[PDB]
């Protein structure tokens, strides 16, 4: 349970992840993380697993305008306006909470997730991110503002719930930010602020030293002082190309969003065509809409099961008979397939 | 891989099978990257059929 | 209450030029420019065919 | 008739009302609507019709900086750019007359229409009207900047039409709104606010009737009381998705922007490939191309004729008989094989 | 020599010219568009060619707010988000160097290069972009962020050349030029400046005078009134649809930035399938992935090859003899089929 914003962000000084396509191809700790996706939706309002308290700043609650983009290059407030997504295009983030970014864009295959307001120049951590759009209905449309139904499927919540599960990274900090460290000859000197430069002496049995100040390492310097990243305070899960192989096993647990309910979606119910059920045959010529789903069932009888996809108004083969037909076609009720007399 | 590859004993209970074929990698040149590849997702797969 | 709604289909105005033609079959034209050359007459002829 | 701007612009302001695709998952009252498409420029001259005056200022003239939204929380006459035509892309910027914006725009589905100037952060409301042309020609490109062809075609008219559109309003508005409600027991203490707000309610004048100014109405309190802001002012357009409880069947009317005329348009002239004419045999190279009708007609014979809109480098097979072969495809000129030694 | 391509720029002030679109509906005056192509995409980094110093300032300065364009009406010198990449989408737009422009983008046919920096809203020299996929490895797959591939293709590298090609310019071409000066009744009373505006009156002795001061040529006015505006350091060659008749037939050099060299990849390595060796025959089913080359190869015998670039995860007998074959089904080694045991 996380329905309090307050802890679970006043612990997550976070850490850039290793990634090796966040401009032309360049590869490096890119500030904000591109951690995993999640399928909450019944059309998609996909809820990606982000880097930083997505949202959530220094000011215990998120300021709208504060997103929390965390690298040593510091856990600050950027313009949260500048947080956008490439779905392959601009996707419709609905909301961003916890470590979680939750909301729809054009369901497909190419990732890529924005921080603008330096949050990048731009900021845009991708992958090939294949979420498909597997829509509820025959019809392969998503009939926004009205619809020919209001069908209830298993959507994500939007309303970032505040936990049911849990979040729970470890292997406190092990990362690249390790030039803080500088060179003397003979004598090696240490002045440090922005990592935690654990140090390393070559010539000397004292140089491991966390660094949060000065020091000096005499009898051998930087080139033999391997001063890195050392750090704590959470569980910035699993970066991988990185330490998620931090030899200490300790955690942060905070919760997740998005409780799936029923949303009901403007479903896919056109005007079918004329029926021609022959005076011994049946047929329906149907029109085109969206991508549709026919369904031909062999109603009372042997089952001809039969649907389809739909793209252009044809005559469909009713099974004429006495002894019926089965037909549902694209968000409505059948068709028992009798001819009369 | 299959329609089932997440096996699950119980609902409610917790131990289970599993034939996702997760073959990590041992890790690239310089990035010490995690080199984990599963199989393709049968619960997605599922949802394909 | 009710939602006593009217709907009000016309021919809409973008077929002011927007129309479609379907002519029933009547004569066919013959309008001839034959090129007559009749030795030092070389010249042309056009007219009802 | 409707040859003067800006009376039969600013007369009934636009009025943002009830999109059924606002957020996410469900709609809003929007700020700037989109009713009705002109298309009949052949060049995609596609003049949606909204909610929105066109590019008009908001006290009435051609703002240039001005685009004139309005609500009865009040007109938010905003910048030009936050409004875009996300047809299934960025804005396809062309021009916007009266209350409808005309836009060239590449191909998409999903259109969309976005406002960000004085009536919102950002308003997102779509429609699927998908601006795929198939333009003049017989090729397989749309091509501006090469003189291929000055195909003859539908100019979609960006003059100052005044008097071939009728932006209309009958059974004038009709909507539920009644936002001027204020606190009282029995006697409801409101005061002036909302809309053009009447009550229909149980008791009073006001308070089943007209609220012009501070009020204690009585025989009807809040809880049953209500109120309404009315359409008024104008004929606004026939509001869909609204009601007819606006009864008041009148007449208000006003120009449409720019019908079209004739007009030439840049094309893809014809690409031919290297057609093997030998001694009892014809082919064609034809080279891959966008993706353009060969017509390889019969030249006077019985014209069972070869027909492709095809986008390969094939063959065509070109049979020459003694009446020769009809051969023109892709918007050039065609071709009369005489086949002879 | 090529230390100042800023003095590459000066020598030869370039200039956009009569474009065929700066929207999508006008053959006009493109002064920033894309003149041309260079693409030796071994990797994906085509450089577009534009008349103007793009790579470069106006007066010379090196950075994306020194972003040159040129015109007698003159170099416009943006912030580098003026530069438009609009090839169907926004690609990943390295840089500029020079005339060209290299980058990144997805796939399309419908280029657009915007130049809006600060002169305009954007001047938009649209062209046919076809940019293909030309995908390399085993796979369909196309990323930098798993450890799956080093492979060594071609890549237009980020060199600034001081000698790498010959970009030629030479010529200086001249402007045509009555409104750049002012008509008198019986004369010309106008100035000259914006070219060098050689004068052509109908009668006088305005008919030789090369404009950066005019005067009032009387007795010869427009109607026979004409002037050419040409230009000094015009090392220009390339107006493509530009006129050429100033006269210098004969160019000096420039060098090559964003030259071709050799670069590996991280590559999609596609997945291979549950392979049962049965008793009569080996089978595999594959999962779907980027779209890949599932590769049988007849191995040792009369060879069955065979393979399909395919993205449905389906199944295959290796039809596996004592001989047997080699599946490589995108981007393994070769399915080593010995069957027996």
């Amino acid at each position: 349970s996380v329905t309090e914003h307050f802890n679970v962000y006043k612990a997550t000084r976070p850490y850039l992840a290793y990634c090796a396509d966040c401009g032309d191809g360049y590869f490096c700790y890119s500030p904000v993380a591109i951690e995993k996706i999640r399928d909450e939706a019944p059309d998609g309002m996909l809820k990606i697993q982000v880097s930083a308290q997505i949202g959530l700043d220094k000011a215990g609650t998120h300021a709208h305008t504060k997103i929390r983009y965390m690298a040593g290059h510091d856990v600050q407030e950027s313009k949260r306006d500048s947080l956008r997504v490439y779905t392959s295009a601009a996707c419709s983030i609905h909301g961003t909470m916890g470590h979680f970014i939750v909301a729809h864009c054009p369901p497909g295959d190419y990732l890529k997730v924005s921080f603008e307001d330096a949050d990048s120049h731009v900021k845009a951590c991708k992958v090939q991110y294949k979420h498909d759009p597997l829509p509820v209905g025959r019809e392969k449309f998503v009939v926004r503002p009205h619809f020919g139904v209001e069908l209830p499927c298993t959507s994500y919540q939007l309303t970032t719930a505040p936990t049911d599960e849990e979040i729970d990274m470890h292997t406190p900090p092990d990362i690249p930010d390790r030039t803080l460290l500088s060179q003397t000859a003979g004598n090696v000197k240490i002045t440090a602020g922005g990592r935690t430069i654990r140090y390393n002496c070559t010539c000397g049995r004292d140089n491991v030293g966390t660094t949060s100040t000065d020091k000096t390492i005499n009898t051998c310097k930087i080139d033999q002082c391997h001063a890195a990243v050392t750090s704590h305070d959470k569980w910035q899960f699993t970066s991988p190309f990185v330490p998620r192989a931090d030899q200490t096993a300790r955690r942060g647990k905070v919760h997740v969003p998005f409780p799936l309910t029923n949303v009901t979606c403007r479903v896919p119910l056109a005007r079918a065509p004329d029926v021609t059920y022959g005076k011994k045959e049946v047929t329906l010529r149907l029109h085109p809409d969206h991508p549709t789903l026919f369904s031909y069932r062999s109603l009372g009888a042997e089952p001809h099961p039969y649907e389809e996809w739909v793209d252009k108004f044809s005559e469909r083969i009713i099974p004429v008979t006495e002894e019926g037909i089965e037909y549902q076609w694209g968000n409505n009720p059948p068709v028992r397939l009798w001819a009369q007399l | 891989g299959r329609f089932g590859d997440i096996q699950s004993r119980t609902v409610e209970s917790k131990d289970l099978y599993a034939n996702t074929a997760l073959k990590l990698s041992r890790p690239s040149p310089g990035v010490v990257h995690v080199p984990y590849t599963p199989t393709p997702s049968g619960f997605k797969y599922w949802l394909k059929e | 209450n009710t939602q006593l709604s009217e709907a009000y289909v016309d021919r809409s105005d973008v077929c002011k030029h927007d129309h479609a033609s379907a002519y029933k079959a009547h004569t066919a034209s013959l309008k001839a420019t034959i090129r007559i050359s009749y030795g030092t007459i070389n010249q042309t002829t056009e007219a009802f065919v």
